DNA sequence: TGCGAAATTCCATGACA
DNA sequence: ATTGTCATGGAATTTCGCA
DNA sequence: TGCGAAATTCCATGACA
DNA sequence: ATTGTCATGGAATTTCGCA
C-alpha cells in the first residue's frame, strides 16, 4: 500500500446556520486528508447548488481523488453524483448516525468549529471578513502529531505569516456570560 | 573676426587656415581658392548665426546641415560649430528618435520559494461577459502558478476582493505590479501594509518588468481565443478552465508544470504523474526542494554594437509617454542621479522630481 | 490494435517495439517495463484519441503534449502521433504565433526618371488645422521630390483635385499606393486611365512596399513638430513651408537634395549650391543624367537563420487584418498558386479567392 | 557673364477679365525666362492678394531670382514688395506702356493669349478645369529655336505626354462666326 | 612616407497609424 | 496582379597638411 | 564501437495594450 | 525607490537499439 498525500482525499461538510453576514448563513468547510490544510467557503443555504459553485472553485485550484462527506442531502443528491462523475472524484459517505474521519480531520473540524464560535461572540455578524484569517491560522497551526503545519506539508516551505502565538481558543468568562445574553 | 581676418588677408599665418591655399578681398568679403571651388570665409563673430540659419532650414543633423553651409563658406572646424548648435536646439533634442539601443536585458534570479514574489496585472477591457470587462491576474514568480479573477474595473476595491480571496491560502512576501491606478492607491498601499506584503512597482510604461506575468497573459489570451472560436464570447464561465489548465501545462524548459512546482504532486487532472507514488510526502517534499534549486536560469545575452549604458551625471531624456499628435516624443533633457543598476536609474527632471526609470526610456542627450 | 499486441505478450517481436524490454499483462492492461518507469501501452485504435486528449487539455504543441501523455503512455513514435494531430487542430493552427522570420527583404531598383513612379499616401486625422484633417503625401520615386495636399478627408474626390493640380507640371506613368479606400475606388480608376496613368497597388496591410512615400511621411510629421513646439497644431500654413524645406534637404547618402536630382540646379533658397554657374543648361542637364545614373543603391540584407521562404502550393495563412479582440490572428490554411518574387505571393484562400499579398503577411501552416 | 538658367527670371502677367469659371475671372501667367516653362494660375481679381496666394503656390516649388512684370498696380504695390522682399527675390519693372521679355517668353505669352481663346470659345465657361492640359499642351510643346520643349529643358528628361500634334492654334471658321456671335 | 587630427564615410537604430 | 526607406550621430576609415 | 533513426535539447521568433 | 518571459516547432545534437 502507497503512502498518504495531498489530494487523496478532502472531507467535506457544512457548518450552520450562524448570523447572517453579508447575507451568508453557512461554511463549507473542505479539509485535506493528509496534509490537514482547511477551505472554507461561505454559502446562503447547504444545498447541491451551492456546494457545486463552492467546489467549483476549490476544484479550478487542485481536484481531489476522494471526496468523503456524510450523508448530507447536498452531498447525497444525484446532480452533485454527476458533478463528481464529470471531475473524475470518487464520491465516500459514512454511514448514517456515525461520522468518521481520521483523527487529524476530526481534530481539526474540533479546531475550526471551537475558532468560529470565539471569534462570533462580540461581533456575530462579522464573520464573512474573518474567513481569511480563520483559515491562515488553521494552516499555520503546528501538528502535534507531525512535526509541521499543513502550510509546510502542501508547499514545502515555511509560511510568511507565522502564528507563533497558539491561542487559548477558550472563552473568557467575559465571552461566556455575553455568549448566554446572545442568544437570549 | 576681422581682427583674425586682416593678418591673414596680408599673407600672415593663422592656426587653422593652411597655409597653401591663397586667401583674397573680393565683394568686400574675405574668399579662399578650395579644391571644390572657392568659398567665402565669414568673420567668426558671423559663423553662429550662418550655422544656425543652414540648420533651420529643416532642422537637419550635422551632415545636412554642414551640406548647406559649404555650398557658400569655409572655415577651419566647420562641423565643431555645426555639432555646436544641435546640441543646442531644443526643438531637435526632444523630436529626434535616437539612434543608440539599450543595453542587453537583465534576468533577474528566480524568487527562491512560492509566495516570495507575486506579479499582477489586468488584462482587458473585454468584451463584456456576464458584465465583466477586465481579467486580474497574479502570476506566483517560483512556480509560475496563476489565479483569476475577472472584475467589472481594473480598480483597487476589485483588487482588494480578490486578493483577500486568494490570500486566504497564503500571504506572499512582495507584490509586484506596474504603475496602474488600482495598484497605486494609498487605498491599495493601507491593505498591504496591514498584512506585511511590500509592494514593489515597475518602472512606468516598461511591461517587461513585470514580464512574468505579462508573459501569462498572453497564454491566458491564447488559451480563451482556442477555446472561444466558433461561439460567441463568452470567456467569463471559462476562467476557471483556464486556470485550470495553465497550472497543469508543462514547460519544456523546466518540465514541470506550475502545479508541480508549487505543491511536489499532481493532483486528480488528466495524465497526472505518478513517478512518486512510493515516496512518503516527506521524501515527496524533499525532491522537491532539490527539483526547485536546480531550476534552467536564464543569463543576459550579448550587447548590441550600438547600445548604450547610462553614467552618473549624463544628460538623458525620457520618453513621453503618450505624447499627442505632431508633439514631440521626448521629454527636455534631464540629469542621472543614481544608477540603480545597467537598465534602471534614477533621474532629476529639470522641475526637478526624482524619478525612477527604465533605461528602455531613455536616450543619451545627444552632441553632450 | 489487439491483434499487434497480443503478439507481443506471448515474447514475439513487432517492428518498433523494442525486443530487449519484458512486456507484461496486469489490470487488463498491456504495460512496458521502461528506465522511466511502467507504462500503459496502449492499441492502437485508442491512441489518436488519448493524443487529443493531452492536447485538448491546453492546447499544447509538441512538447507540452508529450510530457503529459508520457505520464501514463508508451507507444513507438510517439511524437509522430502527437504532430499528426498537431496538424489537424483548426484552433491552434489559425492562433498560434510563427515562430519563423520571413526571408530577407527586397530593394527594388530606383525609378530611371523623375515622373516615372509616384509613390502616394495620406497622413492623418491630424488635429483640425482651417478645417482640414489629413495630408496627401505625393513623392517622386527617382527624386523623393515631394508634394503636400491638405484635405478634409481621405477621399477620391479630394485625391483627384490634389492630382489634378500636380500633374499640370507633368504626368507620372506609374502612381503606386496601398489600398485605401482614396486610391482603390473605381472614380479613381477612369481617372487615372483617362490619362494613360498606370495604377499600381501595394500588397495589403504592408506599408513598407510604399516604403517610398511612407518615409517622407515621418520626416514631414518630425519638421512639423519641431515647428509647432510650443505653439498651438496649426500645421494648415506650415505644409509649404514643410514642402520647400525637405525638397531642398540633403540626404547624406546622396549628397543630393531631392530638388536637385529634379531639375539638376537650386532655386533662389538659401545656401544654394553654385558648382555649376559655368556650365550651359546644356551642360548642366549632361552632368544630372550622369548624377541620376551614379545614385547609391542599397543590396539585399542576409537571411535570419530561421527565415522561411515560399513554395509553390505550400500551405500558408495570411494574417487577419484588424483581428477582433479574443479572436484568432490567422486565417484558415491557403495555398500558394505563383511566387511573384521571394516577398510576395498569390494564394488561393479557401473561398476561393486568389489573392496577392506579402510575405510579412504569412506563416507556412506548421506540421504540414 | 554666365550662362542663363531655370529659375534666373520668372516673368508674370494677368490674363483678363474672362467669362466666369467656378467663381474665377483671371489667370496669372509664370513663365520661367531660361526654359519657357509656364504655370497659370486661375484667379478672381488681379489684386497683390490674389498674386500673393498664387505665388505663394508656385515658390513652394522653386524660388525666381528675378520677377519681371509690366507695372501693374498688383505688381507695383508696397505689399507685393514686401513679398518680394521676404523672399529675397528681386523686382523688376518693364517701362510704362513700353513691355519688354525676350523673344523666347513674347513668343511663349502670345502662345498661350491664342490657345485660350481657341478653347475658350464653344465652352467659354469650362476653361478652370482646362489649365492642366492647356499647361501640358504648353510645356510640351517643341521650340523652333532651341531643339527642346521645356519640359525637356527644365527636368533633362523626355515626358510622358508627347504633343507630337502640334495644333493650328488658328480658328475655324465655324469658331470664327461663332465667336462674334457669343459676345453678341 | 609617416604623423596627428580633421573630414568623410559607414551603418545600426528606429519610425513612417 | 508585385517588391522598404532613409535621417541620424557616434565610430571607423580615409584624407589632409606638413614635413 | 559504429550505424540509422528516434528522442531530446536548442533556440530564434514573437506577443504579453 | 529597481530588473523580461517563455510556448513554440524545425534543426542540431545526443542517445538508443542492435550488433
Ligand atoms: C496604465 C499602466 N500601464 C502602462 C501601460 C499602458 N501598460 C500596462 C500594461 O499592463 C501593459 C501591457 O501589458 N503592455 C503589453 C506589453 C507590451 C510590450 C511588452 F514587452 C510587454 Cl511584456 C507587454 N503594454 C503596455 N504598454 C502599451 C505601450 N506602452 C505605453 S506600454 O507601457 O509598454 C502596458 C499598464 O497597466
Ligand atoms: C486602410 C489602408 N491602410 C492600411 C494600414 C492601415 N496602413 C495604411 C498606412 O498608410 C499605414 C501606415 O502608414 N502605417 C505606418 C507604418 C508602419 C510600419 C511600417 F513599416 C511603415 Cl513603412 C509604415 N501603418 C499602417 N498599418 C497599421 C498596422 N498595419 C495594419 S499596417 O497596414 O502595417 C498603415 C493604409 O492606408
Ligand atoms: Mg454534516
Ligand atoms: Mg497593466
Ligand atoms: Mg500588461
Ligand atoms: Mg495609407
Ligand atoms: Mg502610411
Ligand atoms: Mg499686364
Ligand atoms: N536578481
Ligand atoms: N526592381
Ligand atoms: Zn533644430
Ligand atoms: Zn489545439
Amino acid at each position: 500500500d502507497r503512502p498518504q498525500k495531498p489530494f487523496d482525499k478532502f472531507f467535506i461538510d457544512y457548518i450552520g446556520p450562524l448570523p447572517p453576514s453579508q447575507g451568508y448563513l453557512y461554511v463549507l468547510v473542505v479539509v485535506d486528508g493528509m496534509t490537514g490544510f482547511t477551505w472554507l467557503y461561505p454559502t446562503k443555504a447547504p444545498s447541491t447548488s451551492a456546494t457545486v459553485k463552492s467546489l467549483n472553485v476549490l476544484t479550478s485550484i487542485a481536484i481531489p481523488k476522494v471526496i468523503h462527506s456524510d450523508q448530507g442531502a447536498a452531498f447525497t443528491s444525484s446532480t452533485f453524483a454527476e458533478w463528481a462523475k464529470e471531475r473524475g472524484i470518487h464520491l465516500e459517505f459514512s454511514t448514517p448516525y456515525h461520522p468518521q474521519s481520521s483523527g487529524k480531520v476530526e481534530r481539526k473540524n474540533s479546531d475550526i468549529k471551537r475558532l468560529l464560535t470565539k471569534l462570533l461572540v462580540g461581533r456575530p455578524t462579522k464573520w464573512y471578513d474573518l474567513l481569511p484569517v480563520v483559515q491562515l491560522a488553521l494552516n499555520n497551526t503546528y501538528s502535534p502529531v507531525l512535526k509541521y503545519t499543513p502550510h509546510q506539508l502542501l508547499f514545502g516551505i515555511d509560511s510568511n505569516t507565522p502564528f507563533a502565538n497558539q491561542d487559548t481558543l477558550d472563552l473568557t468568562r467575559e465571552e461566556e456570560l455575553s455568549l448566554l445574553q446572545e442568544i437570549r | 573676426l576681422d581682427a583674425e581676418l586682416d593678418q591673414l588677408l596680408q599673407g600672415h599665418y593663422i592656426k587653422g587656415y593652411p597655409k597653401q591655399y591663397t586667401y583674397f578681398l573680393e565683394d568686400g568679403k574675405v574668399k579662399v581658392s578650395r579644391p571644390e571651388g572657392v568659398k567665402i570665409i565669414p568673420p567668426q563673430s558671423d559663423r553662429q548665426k550662418i550655422v544656425l540659419q543652414a540648420h533651420n532650414l529643416a532642422h537637419t543633423g550635422r551632415e545636412a546641415t554642414l551640406l548647406k553651409i559649404a555650398n557658400l563658406y569655409w572655415w577651419p572646424n566647420m562641423r565643431k560649430d555645426v555639432v555646436k548648435q544641435l546640441g543646442r536646439c531644443q526643438q531637435c533634442l526632444i523630436t529626434n528618435a535616437s539612434n543608440k539601443a539599450s543595453g542587453p536585458i537583465l534576468r533577474p534570479d528566480r524568487p527562491q520559494k512560492p509566495f516570495d514574489k507575486f506579479f499582477i496585472d489586468y488584462i482587458g477591457p473585454l468584451p463584456p461577459s456576464q458584465g465583466y470587462l477586465y481579467v486580474l491576474v497574479v502570476v506566483d514568480g517560483m512556480t509560475g502558478f496563476t489565479w483569476l479573477y475577472p472584475t467589472k474595473a481594473p480598480s483597487t476595491s476589485a483588487t482588494v476582493k480578490s486578493l483577500n480571496v486568494l490570500t486566504s491560502i497564503a500571504i506572499p512576501k512582495v507584490i509586484h505590479s506596474d504603475q496602474g491606478a488600482a495598484f497605486t492607491s494609498s487605498t491599495f498601499a493601507e491593505w498591504a501594509k496591514e498584512r506585511g506584503i511590500h509592494l514593489e512597482f515597475s518602472t512606468p510604461y516598461h511591461p517587461q518588468s513585470s514580464g512574468k506575468v505579462e508573459r501569462k497573459n498572453s497564454d491566458i489570451k491564447r488559451l480563451l481565443t482556442k477555446l472561444l472560436v466558433g461561439r460567441p464570447t463568452k470567456w467569463y464561465d471559462l476562467l476557471p478552465v483556464v486556470q485550470l489548465a495553465l497550472n497543469n501545462t508543462y514547460s519544456p524548459v523546466l518540465k514541470y508544470t506550475p502545479h508541480q512546482l508549487l505543491f511536489g504532486i499532481d493532483s486528480n487532472t488528466p495524465f497526472a504523474n505518478q513517478d512518486t507514488l512510493d515516496l512518503t510526502r516527506e521524501e515527496e517534499l524533499s525532491l522537491l526542494q532539490e527539483i526547485r534549486t536546480s531550476l534552467y536560469h536564464p543569463s543576459t545575452p550579448p550587447a548590441s554594437s550600438r547600445s548604450w549604458s547610462p553614467v552618473v551625471g549624463q544628460l538623458v531624456q525620457e520618453r513621453v509617454a503618450r505624447p499627442a499628435s505632431l508633439r514631440p516624443r521626448w521629454h527636455k533633457p534631464s540629469t542621472v542621479l543614481k544608477v540603480l543598476n545597467p537598465r534602471t536609474v534614477v533621474i532629476l527632471d529639470h522641475l526637478g522630481n526624482n524619478r525612477t526609470v527604465s533605461i528602455d526610456n531613455l536616450k543619451p542627450t545627444s552632441h553632450q
